[PDB]
RNA sequence: GUAGAGAAAAUGCCUCGAGCCAAUGUUCGAGUACCAGGCGCUACGGCGCUGAAGUAACCGAUGCCAUACUCCCAGGAAAAGCUCGAACGACCUUCAACAAAAGGGUACCUGUACCCGAAACCGACACAGGUAGGUAGGUAGAGAAUACCUAGGGGCGCGA
RNA sequence: AGUAACGCAAACAUUGGUGAGAAUCCAAUGCCCCGAAAACCUAAGGGUUCCUCCGCAAGGUUCGUCCACGGAGGGUGAGUCAGGGCCUAAGAUCAGGCCGAAAGGCGUAGUCGAUGGACAACAGGUGAAUAUUCCUGUACUACCCCUUGUUGGUCCCGAGG
RNA sequence: GAGUUGAAAAUAAGCAGAGAUCCGGAGAUUCCCGAAUAGGUCAACCUUUCGAACUUCUGCUGAAUCCAUGGGCAGGCAAGAGACAACCUGGCGAACUGAAACAUCUUAGUAGCCAGAGGAAAAGAAAGCAAAAGCGAUUCCCGUAGUAGCGGCGAGCGAAAUGGGAGCAGCCUAAACCGUGAAAACGGGGUUGUGGGAGAGCAAUACAAGCGUCGUGCUGCUAGGCGAAUCAGUGGAGUGCGGAACCCUAGAUGGUGAAAGUCCAGUAGCCGAAAGCAUCACUAGCUUAUGCUCUGACCCGAGUAGCAUGGGGCACGUGGAAUCCCGUGUGAAUCAGCAAGGACCACCUUGCAAGGCUAAAUACUCCUGGGUGACCGAUAGCGAAGUAGUACCGUGAGGGA
């Protein structure tokens, strides 16, 4: 009916803050086509599906996240299985 | 002197150019802060240039706004509404070069 | 390290306070108290907490380092260790004499140093690019 | 509260007295009715808590001299 | 189906129906799954490779039908989802809304580690103690008692 | 006073191994204890104690190469499991309202409040540390999308459940 | 005016004489909790139709009910709400204790709690003191004076007037009357006391005095700048010592390898503000205003004063108990009056209750800026010279190194 609000206020240029780069997320990325990013903890899911979606060009298939006991929200977006994963490995700098 | 002639440029624009222009700023802060993960060599320098621009040019925005004649709850009001309006688009800057590549 | 109470003193919004000192980088000074009294030279570094500074030839001081990597080397360093800025002069090499220093208005609308002792002018108008390029 | 809107009266406080002196905390209260009464430039009643003394004075004033000092109006009454 | 101010309901009169109920069962899901062994490697830790038979009888629950029964007196929650529906009021109205069997799509926050008949909780302790619930194998036995065992876990953080 | 004690009378033993150093750390072989637990799992609680690498000052009633200890680096993935986006009980707050030196007290609609009502997912695999959450199979809810069929639907209210 | 990116090094990159870092004025942004305020919650979260809730304000709308009240809708940078050491005002208001017991009395209208407001608050422009002579709103100090008195005449409590100082300041309104209405209101007039005002006539008029947008003024505050004068010797270091010199409107202070007028920062002295703040003058303007004569009929603050009872407070305990202020009940008089002068009456003196508002002198320290200290120096001084209201303890209030 109306404009659709968005869960909270927040910039989405913040949302997604790094990717994760240890021994574990590269065969997360090699076996499930997941990605590893740390995002605001304040950010749901359906800011971090459009973020991706729109910033690197790829349908996200799904996204889990994730809270530490650091308070920093962790997701693990799984591309779809068109768009391999290791394509965005070598275009933003995460080596296989 | 880049920060005179950096000013005089602001104050000269229009409004929609200024929202425009952030935008595609704070994008290529996000892909900046990629290279930082990346371990990617850059320039520790650029985010404060990046991050202190985009202020000057909200600081611009808002002391207009106060010429036209708004307060500060009026202010908040159509910013909340700028902020929800806002997509997300691929950064001019470096995104674009790897959609040509 | 520091003892603890030895640190930087603070403003309100936590920058530390600093001591005014009568000397800048480029310049040539005599040291009039300390071992290394007499001795004349010129400055690098200025540390304007302690209000210290350091000259390339004084205050020599003999430095042990372990160097351990995957072999065991020493080395005996001489480093260069601050000085009290009370314990040095401007030192004018031309006359060749050490003086205090006064203040002086030149025509071009310029505030400049000089030595009460001579009325030798210290400040050169290129002095910080001469040091920018060194 | 125990108070009259229109005289402002307030329960006073004061000491019971013994024949032996002995003195104790104690409180006369104002005398508060629960009337209605008449007003004949609203041809109607108005419920109202009131100190007898207040009923007097509206005997002899008039409801509405009364009401205009104290402040209130008979309509939100 | 009808009747009364009476839509549905309740209530009264009339009618049509001999089946109904629900654990469980058969079949798909389900086999090139899983698995005894067999072959080979051993960083001798684990790993790659191929896989036979996969049914029947008797015990049998404190679990399921099940708020199923029979009995008793002490007489055994509310509200929403749900199903039905005229008048009253409000609002919305055409490719708008609702009704359906397929088909494709789409997928909100927070918890999730570990311990929990405890060295991690509660007892000031790495303390012979306290701590709701769930699952309930064998032989003997009335039994969740006892004794001896399986699975799994342990040999009590001073010894001689 | 180098005395009492070292926290059950389930019980240890040997051979290798690592190591500067082994009654105590790892593995193997015996032996022994629990088995309506001294097993596995979950609520509450605790809060990172979990895992790997490094360490052996203090802690550990001895020892220590070890650890629930210290140092670094990791780890918790849900439309269907559990709560919230649903509903109410005890109780709590309570607009207006009644009362009261003040603070407040009582109380109606309302709104909170699960220990209850409602509501959809299982098997196998992976696995240094997660799995009805990730993988592969078959499922299932709630929306949206189109076809077709009707013209009124929606809430408020009346009822059955 | 030169190096800089907090404590705080190291590393990496920048920014910098077209003036960085830095210092001051004025703005900007200010996630979530908190009065918390879109609705909810277990503070720092959730749900949302995205909303400052509610109360006042402006408008539209208009129940039972004609006018109204309530309710509904909308506008609005929108008044309040919360926080705050001590001081202050009001409201409630103890007990241990003292009395060598205790009950009247004392402690004490203290503590505590609650509410409120300010830089002070309160009080305050004589219905007052006094005594036959005079004073001239309030507050504060000295004194009167531990006097007069009060008091189970016990414990104890305890004035005032005259006198000396600090500090000074006086104003608005009701009613009679005249305008406007049907009112209730509004506008003029009017405010005093050894009496005023309204009423009726005749004179004076220009100065004086009080308030205050705007604005260069003055000064001060919030950054700063200039600022005199010494050398060698002496065992780690010289500011000490011996020996020479010098400045002083500067011999305050801190630092410096060791004690310094002459080494550094400074001090005396002297300059300096685009912006804001503050006291002052000026500032268009706004305010007011006199004079006499006649008239006791008009007014001069009503459920008030007083009276009867019940109390409270006054130094004053019911006492011969005034003055003051409250419950219950009664209930006046207008200046030919009324009140006060410590029961009460007469006389005389003084004063004008039942409407408001007002600066200073005085109290205080969570603090800010200067200064001093026969103050502490790590068992002291703040609980706290380091994570200090921390660790730890407690369900919690709280305790607390
Ligand atoms: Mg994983
Ligand atoms: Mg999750
Ligand atoms: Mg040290
Ligand atoms: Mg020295
Ligand atoms: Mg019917
Ligand atoms: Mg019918
Ligand atoms: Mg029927
Ligand atoms: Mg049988
Ligand atoms: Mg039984
Ligand atoms: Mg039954
Ligand atoms: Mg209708
Ligand atoms: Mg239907
Ligand atoms: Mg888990
Ligand atoms: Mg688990
Ligand atoms: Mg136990
Ligand atoms: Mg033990
Ligand atoms: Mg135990
Ligand atoms: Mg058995
Ligand atoms: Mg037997
Ligand atoms: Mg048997
Ligand atoms: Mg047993
Ligand atoms: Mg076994
Ligand atoms: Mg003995
Ligand atoms: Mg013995
Ligand atoms: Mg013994
Ligand atoms: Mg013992
Ligand atoms: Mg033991
Ligand atoms: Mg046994
Ligand atoms: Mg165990
Ligand atoms: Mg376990
Ligand atoms: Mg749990
Ligand atoms: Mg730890
Ligand atoms: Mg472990
Ligand atoms: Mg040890
Ligand atoms: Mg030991
Ligand atoms: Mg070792
Ligand atoms: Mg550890
Ligand atoms: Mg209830
Ligand atoms: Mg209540
Ligand atoms: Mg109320
Ligand atoms: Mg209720
Ligand atoms: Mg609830
Ligand atoms: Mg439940
Ligand atoms: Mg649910
Ligand atoms: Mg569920
Ligand atoms: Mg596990
Ligand atoms: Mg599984
Ligand atoms: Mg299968
Ligand atoms: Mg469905
Ligand atoms: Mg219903
Ligand atoms: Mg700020
Ligand atoms: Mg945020
Ligand atoms: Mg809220
Ligand atoms: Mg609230
Ligand atoms: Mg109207
Ligand atoms: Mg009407
Ligand atoms: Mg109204
Ligand atoms: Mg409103
Ligand atoms: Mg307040
Ligand atoms: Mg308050
Ligand atoms: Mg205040
Ligand atoms: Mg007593
Ligand atoms: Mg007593
Ligand atoms: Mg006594
Ligand atoms: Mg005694
Ligand atoms: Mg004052
Ligand atoms: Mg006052
Ligand atoms: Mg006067
Ligand atoms: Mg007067
Ligand atoms: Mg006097
Ligand atoms: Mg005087
Ligand atoms: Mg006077
Ligand atoms: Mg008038
Ligand atoms: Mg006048
Ligand atoms: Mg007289
Ligand atoms: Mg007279
Ligand atoms: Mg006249
Ligand atoms: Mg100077
Ligand atoms: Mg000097
Ligand atoms: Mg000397
Ligand atoms: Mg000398
Ligand atoms: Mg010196
Ligand atoms: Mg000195
Ligand atoms: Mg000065
Ligand atoms: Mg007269
Ligand atoms: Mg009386
Ligand atoms: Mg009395
Ligand atoms: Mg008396
Ligand atoms: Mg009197
Ligand atoms: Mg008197
Ligand atoms: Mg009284
Ligand atoms: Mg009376
Ligand atoms: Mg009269
Ligand atoms: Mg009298
Ligand atoms: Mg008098
Ligand atoms: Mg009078
Ligand atoms: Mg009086
Ligand atoms: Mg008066
Ligand atoms: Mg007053
Ligand atoms: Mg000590
Ligand atoms: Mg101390
Ligand atoms: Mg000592």
């Amino acid at each position: 009916k109306k404009l659709k609000y968005p869960r909270r206020i927040l910039d989405v240029y913040q949302i997604l803050q790094s990717p994760i780069i240890t021994e574990a997320a590269i065969k997360n990325i090699a076996d499930e086509n997941s990605l590893l990013f740390t995002v605001d903890v304040r950010a749901d899911k359906k800011m971090i599906r459009e973020a991706i979606s729109n910033f690197f060009g790829v349908k996200v298939r799904k996204v889990n996240t994730l809270i530490r006991p650091d308070g920093t929200k962790k997701a693990y977006i799984m591309l779809n299985k068109e768009y391999n994963a290791s394509e965005l490995a070598k275009k933003i700098g995460i080596f296989p | 002197v880049k920060k005179e002639d950096e000013l005089k440029e602001l104050r000269t624009k229009t409004n929609e150019q200024l929202n425009e222009e952030i935008l595609q700023l704070k994008g290529e802060l996000f892909m900046l802060r990629l290279q930082r993960s990346a371990r990617e060599n850059f320039k520790p320098s650029d985010f404060g240039r990046m991050r202190k621009r985009v202020a000057r040019m909200l600081t611009v925005k808002r002391e207009r706004e106060i010429e036209q004649g708004v307060g500060k709850r009026l202010s908040r009001k159509l910013d909340k509404a700028w902020k929800r309006s806002i997509v997300v688009r691929p950064p001019p800057s470096l995104k674009k070069l790897q959609e040509k590549a | 390290r520091i003892k603890r109470w030895e640190r930087k003193d603070c403003k309100p919004n936590s920058l530390p306070k600093l001591h005014k000192m009568h000397v800048k980088v480029g310049d040539t000074v005599k040291v009039i108290s300390g071992g290394e009294k007499g001795k004349i030279g010129e400055i690098s570094k200025i540390h304007k907490h302690n209000s210290t500074v350091i000259i390339k030839d004084l205050n020599l001081k003999t430095k042990h380092v372990k160097s351990k990597e995957e072999g065991e080397q020493g080395q005996i360093i001489k480093i260069e260790a601050a000085i009290h800025s009370s314990n040095v002069m401007l030192y004018s090499k031309e006359q060749e004499v050490a003086s205090r220093v006064g203040h002086k208005i030149l025509e071009d609308g310029r505030k400049v140093r000089y030595l009460i002792k001579t009325g030798e002018i210290v400040d050169t108008p290129d002095r910080w690019k001469e040091i920018q390029n060194k | 509260r125990r108070i009259c809107p229109f005289t402002g009266k307030k329960s006073n406080k004061a000491n019971r007295v013994s024949h032996s002196n002995h003195k104790t905390k104690r409180l006369q209260f104002v005398n508060l009715q629960y009337k209605r009464v008449w007003w004949e430039a609203g041809k109607r009643f108005v419920k109202l808590r009131l100190s007898t003394k207040a009923l007097k004075t509206i005997e002899k004033n008039g409801l509405d001299a009364v009401a205009k000092k104290a402040g209130i109006d008979l309509r939100k009454e």
